[PDB]
C-alpha cells in the first residue's frame, strides 16, 4: 500500500503514484485516475499530493493512502505482451497499459489464458493477408505482438499437434468487435501455404458471413452492424490452413425486430438491401415499394452512414450463389421476402364491436403477399379470422377480434422469416458439412457477453444463463491446467482452490428448481401470469441466497445473484416471450405450401392441438440447445477472446476509463491476473533460475561441486525466503509470486555496488535512442520549417 | 508560370541568380524550400544560377508530397497522451532545435501568428501553413 | 574550453518531451544520462519543480569535463573486465529500462567482436565518443 517513504521516513523525491481524487476526475467523465507526485512531508496515515497527469494547477492536496495505488513508473507497455508482467496490476495500472498500447494501435493484450482485444473503430490494416503471411509462416510466434491471428495459430497448432479439438470463444458487449473478430480468424483459417482442393467448401463457408449479417444483423443504436444471434461453427482446417468441411449453427434470433423498431434503429439488412437494391426487372416481379412505404420497417431509420446498402445487395445475390443456390432458389428467397413485407402493409379493421376483418382496399395485397409466399390466401385468410375454442367439451368456430388478428398476422411475418433464415443455414450446411460428422474440429462461438441495461427482459436472461455456461468454462479450464501442472511436478493441489458459479446455474437451470423450471411451468398452466411465477420463484428459491426478490415492484421484479454481480430482471411479459412460436394449424397451412423450400421451412413441426406443449415454449427449447452446445464446447480444448468498446461514440483514439472497467469486471480480465497470481506463480527450470537468480548467491551459483537441481536449494535456504514461499519441484523452481519479488529484492541489495553504474550505462543509451526516434521525423519537420519560412515572405 | 520570369530578373546579376534569392522568389511563387533542396541544386552547379538551373531548382522546391499527415510527425512525436495538442513552448523548442532551425523569435511569431492560446491543434497550424 | 549547452538543452528537451519543466523521475534518468550522481540528500535538496534555467546550471555545476562516465570506469583507480551474459545479468537483475535489442546495440558498438570479457575502460570510452 504505496511505498512512498525511506526509512528515515521521508517521501522518496519524486514518488509518483496513482490517485482518484482530482477537479479533473470531477469535470471529465473519460477519466478515473490521475498521476500525482508525493510531496516532501507527506505524513503516513494522510498524503500530500499534486497532479502531475493529465497536467494540473500545481496546487498541493490531501488525499487518504487508500486513494492512492502504485505506479509502474519507468515501463514501456509496448516491451511486453501480457498484463500480468507489470510490476504492479492495480486498477490504473492495469487501465494505463491498456490504454497506452490502444493510443500506440496495439489493440490486442493478452491476460494469460485471455486475449483482450479493444474495438479500434478504424482500420488499422493489421488484418490483411501481409499479416495472415507473417503471423501464419513466422518461425517462433513469440517474438510477435499479441493478436486474434496468436490465437488461430495456437488453437490450430494444438489440434493438429495433439488431435484435440478446439473451440474459440468470442464474447462482449455490442459493438465491442466480436464478429470482426470472428470474420479475421475465419480469414486467417482460409489462407493456405500451398493451396486447397476443397476450396468450393471453403468459398461457400466465407459467401456464409455476408449472408448471415444481411439475414441476421441490422443497425443499432450501439452498433450499425449488430449480430442479433448466436452463432457457433465446427470448421475443418488443413494444418497448413485451408478450411475443408463447416458446420453453422444460429440460435435466439430477435424475431420482435420484423415486425417494429425503436427509433434510430433499422429491421434486418436485407430489408433495405432488398429494396434499394433489386433491379426494375426485379422490382415489378414483386412489386416493391421504397423503403419509407413499408409498415414492418421504420421509415426514418432507413439509411446507415458508410453502409452501402447497393453495393452490399450484389455482394449478397453473389454470396447466396456461392453457397450454391441456384438462380430459381435465390427468387424463391425473395419472394418470401417480398411476402413477409407485403403481409405487413395488410391493414385490419374490427366488424361490429364483435369480431374482425381484411380491409377491402387491402384485397389484393394480402392476395399477393400469399402468392410471393407460396401459401394458399383463403386458408391463410381462415387462420387470421377464425378462432376455433374448446369451450366446455366441444369445438367452437368462433372469430378473432382486430387486436387478436393482428397478433396472428404479424406470428406468420415473424415465423416465416426466422425459419427462411434457418433453411439458409440448413442448407448451407446440406453442402459444406463431412458425411460422417466431424471427427476433430475448430469450434467457434461468437455470443453476446455479459448484459446488464436499466431494465432487464427474458433475452437478457438467456444472454446471461449462456454466459454462466461459459465463465464455468473459464474457471475450469484455469482450474484443470494449473492443477495438472502441479501435479506433474509433484506439488500439493490444497492451496488450489477458487469460487464455483455451480450455486448460480442451479438456481437458473436445474430441473425442478430454477428460475427456468418455474418459467415453463406456468406457460403449461391453465392460469399462470408473471406475477403467478414471480410469487412462486420467491417461495420456491429461498435455500441458495443466488435468488433475492425486488424493493420497487416486488411481485413484478427478480434479482439473481450472477458471478460479475446483481442484475435485476422486469419479469413483465416474460410468459408472453415464451410462448412466441406459431400455432399448429398455421403451420400445416404452410406445410400444405406447392413450393419445395417452403414445405422445407417447417420440417418435421408437430402439431399444436391442445396447450403449447414443453419443447414448443422459447426457454425449454432454448435450454436443450445450450446443454447440447455446451457439451460439445466442454469436450474441446477452450480459446477466449474478449472484446472492449473503448467509447460509446464509435470513435477512434476515445479511451473512456470508467465504461472500459465495467468491461475489464464483466470479461474477467481483471480476475485472470488474481488466479495467476495466486499459489506457486513463478514457475522456471533449474537452468533458467540460475540464469536470472544467479547473484542472490554467487557462491552456491559458481561452483561445479554441486548439481542444477541442488544449486537451487542452496541459494533458496541462505536468502532468506521462508519454505513457505517455494518448493524444489521435478523440473522447475515453484515460486510464490510474494517469494519471486522478495528474491529479486535480495539480488538488487548484493549489486548495490552496481548501482551508479548501470543507472548511467542505461540512461546514456535511452539518450540516444531517443535522439534516433526524433531523426526519423527530421525530413518532416524540415518541411514545417521550410513552410513557416515561406509564409513569412508573403508579408 | 510568367512571375518566374519577373522575380528572376529582379535579383539577377550578369544573367545569374544567388541560391539565397532563387530561394526567396520560390517562396514568393508558393514554394517550401529546404536545406535539403538548397544542397540538392549546390551540388550540382554551385552557388549562382542561370535562368535555365533557376527552373530545374524550382522543379525541386515543387514538394506535392506535402500534407498535414506527412508534416505532423514530428509534433505527434510529442504529443504522448494523444490530445493533438501541444504547448506553444513545446512547439518552439522543437522547432528552433532540430532540422532547419528556426530563431527563437522566428518560432515565437507563427505559433503568436496561429494562435493565441497556449495549447496549439498542431494539425491546424500545418493546414495553415501549407495554404 | 568546451560548452555543452547546446548538448544539456537538447538532451533536458528530449526527456522532459519539449516541454520546459521535467518531472523529478526524468530529471534523474536527464543526469545520470550526463554521468551526474546524486546523494539521497542532494536530491532531496533539490527544487519539486525543475526547470530548464535550473538543470542548465545545474548540468555546468556537475558535468565531469574532464571524465564524464567516472562512474562506469575511473582512470584515477587502477581491474575493469566482466564476462558478457554476467554483465547482462546484472542489467536485468537492476531491472533496466533497456530492452534485448536496446543491450544488444551497445553490445556491438563497445564490444566489437564476441569476446568473452566486456571491458569497462571501452564502455566509458564509446560513450563518450556519443555524448
Ligand atoms: N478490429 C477492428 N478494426 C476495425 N474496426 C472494427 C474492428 N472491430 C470492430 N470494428 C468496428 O466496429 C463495428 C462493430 O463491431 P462488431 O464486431 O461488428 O460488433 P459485435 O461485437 O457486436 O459483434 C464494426 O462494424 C466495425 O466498423
Ligand atoms: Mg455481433
Amino acid at each position: 500500500n504505496v511505498e512512498a517513504f525511506d526509512k528515515s521516513g521521508s517521501v522518496f523525491k519524486g514518488y509518483q503514484i496513482w490517485t482518484d481524487i482530482s477537479p479533473t476526475i470531477e469535470n471529465d467523465p473519460n477519466i478515473m485516475f490521475v498521476k500525482c507526485v508525493v510531496q516532501q512531508g507527506s505524513k503516513k496515515e494522510k498524503l500530500t499530493v499534486v497532479q502531475i497527469d493529465p497536467p494540473g494547477t500545481g496546487t498541493p492536496y490531501d488525499i487518504d493512502p487508500t486513494h492512492a495505488w502504485n505506479c509502474n513508473s519507468q515501463v514501456d507497455p509496448m516491451s511486453f505482451g501480457d498484463i500480468g508482467l507489470l510490476n504492479h496490476t492495480n486498477i490504473p495500472c492495469v487501465l494505463d497499459f491498456l490504454k497506452h498500447r490502444y493510443l500506440k494501435n496495439q489493440i490486442y493484450t493478452t491476460a494469460v489464458p485471455l486475449i483482450v482485444a479493444i474495438n479500434p473503430y478504424k482500420d488499422l490494416g493489421n488484418t490483411t493477408n501481409e499479416w495472415i503471411r507473417r503471423y501464419r509462416d513466422t518461425a517462433d510466434h513469440t517474438k510477435l505482438p499479441p493478436h486474434v491471428f496468436t490465437c488461430a495459430r495456437e488453437a490450430l497448432s494444438n489440434l493438429h499437434g495433439v488431435n484435440k479439438s478446439q473451440t474459440i470463444i468470442v464474447s462482449g458487449e455490442s459493438g465491442a468487435g466480436k464478429t470482426e473478430a470472428t470474420k479475421q480468424i475465419m480469414r486467417y483459417f482460409a489462407s493456405s501455404k500451398s493451396g486447397n482442393m476443397d476450396l468450393r467448401i471453403q468459398t461457400a463457408i466465407m459467401a456464409a458471413n455476408p449472408v448471415l449479417e444481411a439475414f441476421g444483423n441490422a443497425k443499432t443504436i450501439r452498433n450499425n452492424n449488430s449480430s442479433r444471434f448466436g452463432r457457433f461453427m465446427q470448421l475443418v482446417i488443413s494444418h497448413e490452413g485451408g478450411i475443408r468441411y463447416g458446420s453453422v449453427v444460429a440460435f435466439l434470433l430477435e424475431k420482435s425486430r420484423i415486425i417494429t423498431q425503436d427509433d434510430n434503429e433499422r429491421s434486418y439488412h436485407i430489408f433495405y438491401q432488398f429494396l434499394k437494391g433489386a433491379n426494375s426487372t426485379m422490382k415489378s416481379k414483386f412489386g416493391l415499394k421504397g423503403v419509407t412505404e413499408y409498415k414492418l420497417l421504420n421509415p426514418n431509420s432507413t439509411e446507415v452512414s458508410g453502409v452501402d446498402d447497393v453495393k452490399d445487395f450484389e455482394e449478397v445475390i453473389e454470396s447466396l450463389k456461392n453457397m450454391e443456390l441456384s438462380e430459381s432458389d435465390i427468387e424463391v428467397i425473395f419472394s418470401i421476402v417480398a411476402g413477409i413485407l407485403t403481409l405487413g402493409n395488410v391493414r385490419l379493421i374490427e366488424k361490429q364491436s364483435d369480431a374482425a376483418a381484411i380491409m377491402d382496399e387491402d384485397m389484393g395485397v394480402f392476395n399477393k403477399a400469399c402468392e410471393l409466399m407460396y401459401l394458399d390466401p383463403e386458408l391463410i385468410k381462415r387462420e387470421i379470422l377464425i378462432k376455433v375454442t374448446v369451450a366446455g367439451g366441444t369445438k367452437i368456430e368462433g372469430r378473432w377480434n382486430k387486436n387478436d388478428a393482428e397478433v396472428l398476422k404479424s406470428s406468420l411475418c415473424k415465423a416465416m422469416y426466422e425459419k427462411l433464415f434457418l433453411w439458409i443455414i440448413r442448407h448451407l450446411n446440406s453442402r459444406i458439412e463431412p458425411e460422417g460428422g466431424f471427427k476433430t474440429f475448430m469450434g467457434m462461438l461468437d455470443i453476446f457477453g455479459f448484459e446488464v441495461f436499466k431494465n432487464n427482459s427474458l433475452e437478457q436472461l438467456f444472454i446471461n444463463i449462456t454466459n454462466e455456461m461459459l465463465q464455468k468454462n473459464f474457471v475450469d479450464i484455469v482450474f484443470e491446467r494449473e492443477s495438472k501442472l502441479y501435479k506433474d511436478e509433484g506439488i500439493s493441489t490444497a492451496e488450489l482452490k477458487y469460487t464455483s458459479n455451480k450455486e448460480v446455474i442451479n438456481v437458473l437451470c436445474e430441473k425442478g428448481k430454477s428460475v427456468l423450471s418455474y418459467l415453463e411451468d406456468q406457460c403449461l398452466a391453465p392460469g399462470g401470469t408473471d406475477e403467478k411465477f414471480v410469487s412462486s420463484c420467491a417461495t420456491n428459491l429461498k435455500e441458495n441466497n443466488k435468488f433475492t426478490p425486488a424493493k420497487v415492484a416486488s411481485n413484478k421484479n427478480f434479482i439473481i445473484q450472477h458471478t460479475i454481480g446483481p442484475i435485476q430482471y422486469c419479469a413483465e411479459s416474460f410468459l408472453l416471450k415464451n410462448k412466441d412460436v406459431l400455432r399448429g394449424d398455421l403451420v400445416e397451412v404452410i406445410k400444405d405450401s406447392p413450393n419445395p423450400i417452403v414445405q422445407q421451412l417447417f420440417e418435421g413441426q408437430v402439431i399444436e392441438k391442445g396447450k403449447i406443449a414443453k419443447g414448443s415454449l422459447i426457454g425449454s427449447q432454448f435450454l436443450n440447445q445450450l446443454t447440447s452446445l455446451m457439451n460439445l464446447i466442454n469436450s474441446t480444448e477452450p480459446h477466449f477472446i474478449r472484446c472492449i468498446k473503448p467509447n460509446e461514440n464509435k470513435k477512434p483514439l476515445e479511451w473512456c476509463e470508467p465504461k472500459i472497467l465495467i468491461q475489464l469486471h464483466a470479461l474477467s480480465i481483471l480476475e485472470a491476473l488474481v488466479l495467476r497470481q495466486l499459489g506457486y506463480s513463478y514457475r522456471r527450470t533449474f537452468e533458467e533460475f540460475l540464469y536470472q537468480y544467479k547473484f542472490v548467491d554467487i557462491a552456491a551459483a559458481e561452483d561445479s561441486s554441486v548439481e542444477n537441481q541442488n544449486k537451487c536449494v542452496n541459494i533458496l535456504k541462505l536468502s532468506g525466503l521462508s519454505e513457505s514461499m517455494y518448493k524444489i519441484g521435478k523440473s522447475m523452481v515453484f515460486l510464490k509470486q510474494e517469494g519471486a519479488k522478495i528474491l529479486t529484492k535480495i539480488q538488487r541489495e548484493k549489486l548495490v555496488e552496481w548501482e551508479n553504474c548501470v543507472s548511467v550505462i542505461e540512461a546514456a543509451i535511452l539518450k540516444h535512442k531517443y535522439k534516433q526516434k526524433v531523426n526519423k521525423n527530421i525530413p518532416s519537420l524540415l518541411r514545417v520549417q521550410a513552410h513557416i519560412r515561406k509564409k513569412m515572405v508573403a508579408q | 508560370e510568367s512571375d518566374v520570369r519577373i522575380y528572376f530578373n529582379e535579383k539577377s546579376s550578369g544573367g545569374k541568380i544567388s541560391i539565397d534569392n532563387a530561394s526567396y522568389n520560390a517562396r514568393k511563387l508558393g514554394l517550401a524550400p529546404s536545406s535539403i533542396d538548397e544542397k540538392k541544386i549546390k551540388e550540382l552547379y554551385g552557388d549562382n544560377l542561370t535562368y535555365e538551373q533557376y527552373l530545374e531548382y524550382l522543379s525541386i522546391c515543387v514538394h506535392d508530397k506535402d500534407n498535414v499527415e506527412e508534416l505532423i510527425k514530428m509534433f505527434a512525436h510529442f504529443d504522448n497522451n494523444c490530445t493533438g495538442y501541444l504547448t506553444k513552448s513545446q512547439m518552439k523548442n522543437i522547432l528552433t532545435t532540430w532540422g532547419d532551425a528556426l530563431t527563437d523569435q522566428e518560432a515565437i511569431d507563427a505559433l503568436n501568428a496561429f494562435s493565441s492560446e497556449d495549447n496549439i491543434d498542431y494539425k491546424l497550424f500545418c493546414e495553415d501553413i501549407l495554404q | 574550453a568546451s560548452d555543452m549547452e547546446e548538448k544539456f538543452r537538447e538532451a533536458f528537451i528530449l526527456f522532459s518531451s519539449c516541454s520546459d519543466h521535467i518531472e523529478m523521475y526524468k530529471f534523474f534518468e536527464l543526469m545520470n544520462s550526463f554521468g551526474i550522481i546524486l546523494t539521497n540528500d542532494e536530491k532531496a535538496a533539490l527544487p519539486n519543480d525543475i526547470n530548464m534555467d535550473y538543470w542548465l546550471n545545474f548540468a555546468k555545476k556537475h558535468y565531469n569535463y574532464e571524465q564524464p562516465f567516472k562512474h562506469i570506469n575511473n582512470v584515477n583507480e587502477q581491474n575493469v573486465q566482466i564476462k558478457i551474459d554476467n554483465f547482462l545479468g546484472i542489467m536485468k537483475a537492476l531491472d533496466t529500462r533497456l530492452t534485448e535489442s536496446d543491450l544488444n546495440i551497445l553490445l556491438q558498438i563497445t564490444n566489437p567482436e564476441n569476446k568473452s570479457t566486456l571491458n569497462l575502460k571501452t564502455v566509458s570510452q564509446k560513450l563518450t565518443e556519443s555524448i
